[PDB]
RNA sequence: GUGAACAGCCUCUAGUUGAUAGAAUAAUGUAGAUAAGGGAAGUCGGCAAAAUAGAUCCGUAACUUCGGGAUAAGGAUUGGC
RNA sequence: GCGUUGGAUUGUUCACCCACUAAUAGGGAACGUGAGCUGGUAGACCGUCGUGAGACAGGUUAGUUUUACCCUACUGAUGAAUGUUACCGCAAUAGUAAUUGAACUUAGUACGAGAGGAACAGUUCAUUCGGAUAAUUGGUUUUUGCGGCUGUCUGAUCAGGCAUUGCCGCGAAGCUACCAUCCGCUGGAUUAUGGCUGAACGCCUCUAAGUCAGAAUCCAUGCUAGAACGCGGUGAUUU
RNA sequence: UGUACAACGGGGUAUUGUAAGCAGUAGAGUAGCCGUUACGAUCUGCUGAGAUUAAGCCUUUGUUGUCUGAUUUGU
């Protein structure tokens, strides 16, 4: 919930204990932490997900204020081999990370840096602050 | 559907084919296979690698410039749909391919002329060099043609 | 969840069978018997371009003679 | 709305994206465009002025044919020349 | 194997060519790296950046040894002639023959000398503070 | 004790015994139910898998993400000439189970059943069905007579059709035989229909049609005596175990007396019988017809075959059926095509299919070029050319 | 010969060509090797493996029994003609 | 019937902490002496005691069992004899598998002072599991296929050898990955419960005789093997 | 003893990355000779050339050759 339309499926790239990049000027440079909304439950495995997919972390690099605080946000780049149904698969630089609350609603206002065409149709106010898709 | 190009091959990249790079710059290449893909990460220079069109188009190999290769460009604005015009543009194509390969052909016997005067001169060397195996060569005729 | 075998499930693929499916499903019998009968007449103008009595009674009761004096049979003692 | 629910409801009407669009011919309502022939793409050819571009290119064409566009040493014969060739071929070998 | 694999990594991923092209091009891009405020995280802390290697030296000695040797270089002879985009990939095939032409005798004309003044400037000037 | 963690089994107990196939060719074990109003009709057909391709399709599908949006799929190809009516089987019911009274053969046959029926066909006299075209003399009394038992009794008649192997570039010279069904009503006219169809051939197209959903029978690609690891799906020990580490430790804890039929142990992987349900065809093609793989959107005169062939097996010089996705077995192999057995309440077996393009390239490698035409004209004239 | 080198690699003189063989290439093993994205979520425990490595130049902290620490650390390079 | 997690913490855990989740239920088959694999005697030090040798209220550290080739069980694989040989089949018995969540619409409707806010019917996709597959993407390279590199040797060029596959790059085919893709159903009888008729008991009562519905349950359809001593139909039957 | 089978070859497809040999003045400079000759990593051209291409790829109007050894079985 919070998310306009279906559970799709896109490879996983970005399982529990992974750093990756955030952009924006909300203040943040890293994202870190354990959880991923809408993961399975099966023993030995990690919660590893993207499509867009929101999850927890905390910000390793940045400013005090929003350090030592968890908080939601999504997938927005990710640089593993995933497939487009419409043909090629389709892979970026780096992973990117950035920040939002639980409806989907971002405390920053805009992104640098491409975006994911899915990840931008899935939420609504990534589309908005976005202003470059793919 | 369309038919891209490989960043570094310039050959066809059809769908379901290769691998599509996407830069920060929001900027893609897609490539037609996992060797041109490699390359790019390599950062090797696909001007200086023979077996690419860029190296080919660069050196004076098959033509770069011509009538035939404007056809192509890329349209950004477009048209109404006439089915007629459609019609038209399906049976230009196949005879600008034609007159293209014609074109091609033509260059590439303007770059092979002068081949056979140099391979005549190389056998006239070699035979004005060598005239002791052209006395075995001899005896060897007439022993086999008074054996048969 | 509501499984495979769900009653209520099955009722409703059960309404919806007989209406807007089946007539997709009969209308292609229909059409690929209507094939199958010129495959044949075209195999035609093709063409036209140019007891049991035998062995089974004594199989059979020697069969039967085997078993009754090996007393290996299922009916007869 | 009410169409949808005349000929079937939301997940299954099949709208037709087309039947709005505005065209010089009514009777070309259901034809397609070809996206791909052999090896190229027909949206990058199509232009409304082509024919008069093939019109100068078959000019150029016809111009070059008419001129010498599309088209034995001496001191030896043939047969001299044949001699050389064939001896130095045995001669390699 | 390792030694690819291990070094041409997306995440040891560095600049493409192009954009170090795009920016020793204008003035304005070049000042701005050669100016380049303190940051805390970056190896030089900012200053005695190298531009055609995209590269941060501690030092400006470290900057001189760079500059007198072959990795740099490499990059100038790389960086002198056109950038080869998409534009020349297609080009070749026989697409958007007359874009690469055009972005072709631009550089000629225009973009080429005008990067070529700004290699120049650049050279003295860290010649100079150096 | 009680695990502590729950955690699924490792593997289907349904498929077992994890056996080689008793036959290369995959056995029909259901047929669909018969409908005693409705013509008469097959209720499978036979053929030979040819590798697979790529293709991409418009997909007119009302509450998807992809509704008028362009899709790629993979698809199967299975090489399907026409096949040949020999023989007629009726199976009466018995409080055992169905039972054959009589099998009925047509009057010739072809070399190829022949050579099925023989195990050492270069030595022999050939004698197979002598007797049976002589008993089908004047009026075939005997031949009536089995005819007319099967209309008495019999209750459902199968038919016995063989394939034209001779017509697949396949190297076995040796046709497959199999019964199948017929589901019409009138065993009369079942038997009159295949007493009019004797030494008559059947295609594809008179079976099928685009936008069926059939299932493929068929004998899974066999990979020979396996490890647990790989032929179940459980975890690897560490590193430098004891006595290995690609199998199961031990059961735990407990202590029982025997060995269960349920603890994953070693053996043959493939070689399976399988039954894989609820394939889409999106083609039937045909040989007659060139420009197989050509599409209305693409308009490119050329056949399914890619260049260069399929890999390990040749061209497509006969009646084809495309499939989407994975059917089991491997190239050159002997599937059945039945179908569905029931009417399915899904729109994907609605969805009129319509395809844009299809792959032909080279499967022998990278492939760049759909024709040699394209590939010509890519690379220019080359040395030998002039 | 390379090279700082009786290191390691190849070779000349001299010596040997001895160690039960043949055919296939299933699992499990023994001895090695490579792996996308993530990088210690593994595990009692980063066990093991990986990474670093030679030479020239710059530069090198606390502490110190003032002798050291120190190849501290951290950086720029290395071919051929 | 089907599932019931991922982690932090050894100045310790007979446990607790925060997250994800539909849920993070309890137990047994060992612990009713003692039984897979892994953590938790000989040397040495501090502490308490002892005349002492030494012991302990302690604490710390280091510290070699090594099957199966035998029978059975289990997993796969052959096979004699039931006139010979070959083909097509039946199905007793045994096993059986699918699961959960979200989204469109129903509808900002029913309901509600407001705040808020469902569901059936019709549709779409994903989680866990299973079974296949190799068109594409990725990985793998003794194709030792192509090219290159260091050192040395064959007088130089060419072409090659050695460096326990010498090293670097690409690398088809094959194998392979929820790292890739595809597929995974429908009839009868029932539990709880709700009922019809109706006595027992001149009222009444779902029950006593009868009887209608009804659960992811049961039995079957479907899927897997096919009794090597279960069976049928059919083709040929020896110069 | 046949549109038979195989070994070679031909064609296609695919992998690699432009062979050996010859020439040029293109070549940082150095020497000799009154601008010129010798050396010279490398570059350019003949050259998407050359090599490999089933061993579990496709195809074949070609050349060459091969095709009755052994055992056993009856209602
Ligand atoms: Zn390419
Ligand atoms: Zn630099």
């Amino acid at each position: 919930n919070g998310a306009q339309g279906t559970k799709f499926r896109i490879s996983l790239g970005l399982p529990v204990g992974a750093i990756m990049n955030c952009a924006d000027n909300s203040g943040a440079r890293n994202l870190y932490i354990i959880a991923v909304k809408g993961s399975g439950s099966r023993l030995n495995r990690l919660p590893a997900a993207s499509l867009g997919d929101m999850v927890m972390a905390t910000v390793k690099k940045g400013k005090p204020e929003l350090r030592k605080k968890v908080m939601p946000a999504i997938v927005v780049r990710q640089a593993k081999s995933w497939r487009r149904r419409d043909g090629v698969f389709l892979y970026f630089e780096d992973n990117a990370g950035v920040i939002a609350n639980p409806k989907g609603e971002m405390k920053g206002s805009a992104i640098t840096g491409p975006v994911g065409k899915e990840c931008a149709d899935l939420w609504p106010r990534v589309a908005s602050n976005s202003g470059v898709v793919v | 559907m369309r038919i891209y190009q490989c960043h570094f091959c310039s050959s066809p990249c059809y769908p379901g084919h290769g691998i599509m790079f996407v830069r920060n710059d929001a900027k893609e290449f897609r490539f037609c296979r996992s060797k041109c893909h490699k390359a790019f990460k390599q950062r090797r220079n696909p001007r200086k690698l023979k077996w690419t069109k860029a190296f080919r188009k660069a050196a004076g190999k098959e033509l770069a410039v011509d009538s035939t290769l404007t056809f192509a460009q890329r349209r950004n604005v477009p048209v109404r749909y006439n089915r007629e015009l459609v019609a038209t543009t399906l049976k230009a194509m196949a005879r600008i391919e034609e007159i293209r390969q014609k074109r091609e052909r033509a260059f590439y016997k303007n770059r092979m002329r002068g081949n056979k005067e140099k391979d005549f001169l190389r056998d006239k060397k070699l035979v004005e060099s060598n005239p002791e195996l052209l006395r075995i060569r001899e005896v060897e005729i007439a022993r086999k043609l008074a054996k048969e | 969840a509501k499984s495979l075998r769900a009653s209520s499930h099955l009722n409703a693929k059960s309404v919806k069978r007989r209406g807007v499916f089946q007539k997709a499903v009969d209308a292609r019998e229909q059409r690929i018997s209507d094939k199958l009968k010129e495959d044949l007449l075209k195999q035609k103008l093709e063409d036209l371009k140019k007891w049991r009595d035998g062995r089974h009674h004594t199989y059979k009761k020697a069969k039967l003679m085997k078993q009754s004096k090996k007393k290996t049979s299922f009916t007869r003692f | 709305r009410d169409i949808e629910a005349e000929n079937g409801g939301a997940g299954v009407f099949n709208v037709n994206l087309k039947d709005k669009y505005l065209l010089e011919d009514d009777e070309w309502k259901n034809d397609i465009m070809p996206e791909i022939l052999d090896g190229k793409n027909v949206y990058d050819f199509l232009d409304p002025e082509i024919a008069a571009k093939l019109q100068a290119l078959e000019e150029e064409e016809e111009k070059l044919e008419n001129e010498g566009f599309y088209n034995i040493y001496d001191g030896f014969e043939a047969s001299e020349v044949d001699d050389i060739k064939e001896k130095a071929a045995w001669i390699r070998n | 194997g390792r030694y690819s694999v291990k070094r041409y990594k997306t995440k040891r991923r560095t600049r493409d060519l192009d954009l170090i092209y795009n920016d020793l091009s204008t003035k304005e891009s070049v000042q701005k790296l050669l100016n380049q405020p303190l940051d805390e995280t970056k190896p030089g802390l900012g200053q005695h950046y190298c531009i055609h290697c995209a590269k941060y030296m501690e030092t400006a000695i470290a900057l001189k040894t760079h500059l007198k040797g072959k990795v740099h270089k490499r990059r100038v002879k790389e960086l002198r002639g056109v950038p080869y985009t998409q534009e020349v990939s297609d080009a070749a095939a026989g697409y958007n023959l007359n874009k690469f032409l055009n972005r072709v005798q631009e550089i000629t004309q225009s973009v080429g000398p005008e990067k070529e003044s700004n290699e120049a400037l650049l050279k003295e000037h860290l010649d100079s503070t150096l | 004790s009680h695990r502590k963690y729950e955690a699924p089994r490792h593997g289907h107990l349904g498929f077992l015994p994890r056996k080689r196939a008793a036959s290369i060719r995959a056995r029909v074990k259901a047929f669909p139910k018969d409908d005693r109003s409705k013509p008469v009709a097959l209720t499978s057909f036979l053929g030979y898998k040819a590798g697979m391709t790529t293709i991409v399709r418009d997909l007119d599908r009302p509450g998807s993400k992809f509704h008028k949006r362009e899709v790629v799929e993979a698809v199967t190809v299975v090489d399907t000439p026409p096949v040949v009516v020999v023989g007629v089987v009726g199976y009466v019911e018995t409080p055992r189970g169905l039972r054959s009274l009589t099998t009925v053969w047509a009057e010739h046959l072809s070399d190829e059943v022949k050579r099925r029926f023989y195990k050492n066909w270069y030595k022999s006299k050939k004698k197979a069905f002598t007797k049976y075209s002589a008993k089908y003399a004047q009026d075939g009394a005997g031949i009536e007579r089995e005819l007319a038992r099967i209309k008495k009794y019999a209750s459902v008649v199968r038919v016995l059709v063989h394939t034209q192997i001779r017509k697949t570039p396949l190297a076995q010279k040796k046709a497959h035989l199999a019964e199948i069904q017929l589901n019409g009503g009138s065993i009369s006219e079942k038997v009159d229909w295949a007493r009019e169809h004797f030494e008559k051939t059947v295609a594809v197209d008179s079976v099928f049609e685009q936008n069926e959903m059939i299932d493929a029978i068929a004998v899974t690609k066999g990979h020979g005596f396996e490890g647990v690891t790989h032929r179940w799906g459980t975890k690897k020990l560490p590193r430098k175990t004891h006595r290995g580490l690609r199998k199961v430790a031990c059961i735990g804890a407990w202590h029982p007396a025997h060995v269960m039929w349920s603890v994953a142990r070693a053996g043959q992987r493939g070689y399976h019988s399988r039954t894989s349900i609820n394939h889409k065809i999106y083609r039937v093609g045909k040989g007659d017809d060139e420009a197989n793989g050509a599409t209305s959107f693409d308009r490119t005169k050329k056949t399914i075959t890619p260049m260069g062939g399929f890999v390990h097996y040749g061209e497509i010089k006969n009646d084809f059926i495309m499939v989407k996705g994975c059917i089991p077995g491997n190239r050159k192999r002997i599937v059945t095509l039945r179908k569905s057995l029931y009417t399915n309440t899904s729109r994907k077996a609605l969805e009129e299919v319509s395809l844009k393009w299809i792959d032909t390239a080279s499967k022998f490698g990278k492939g760049r070029f759909q024709t040699p035409a394209e590939k010509h004209a890519f690379m220019g004239t080359l040395k030998k050319d002039l």
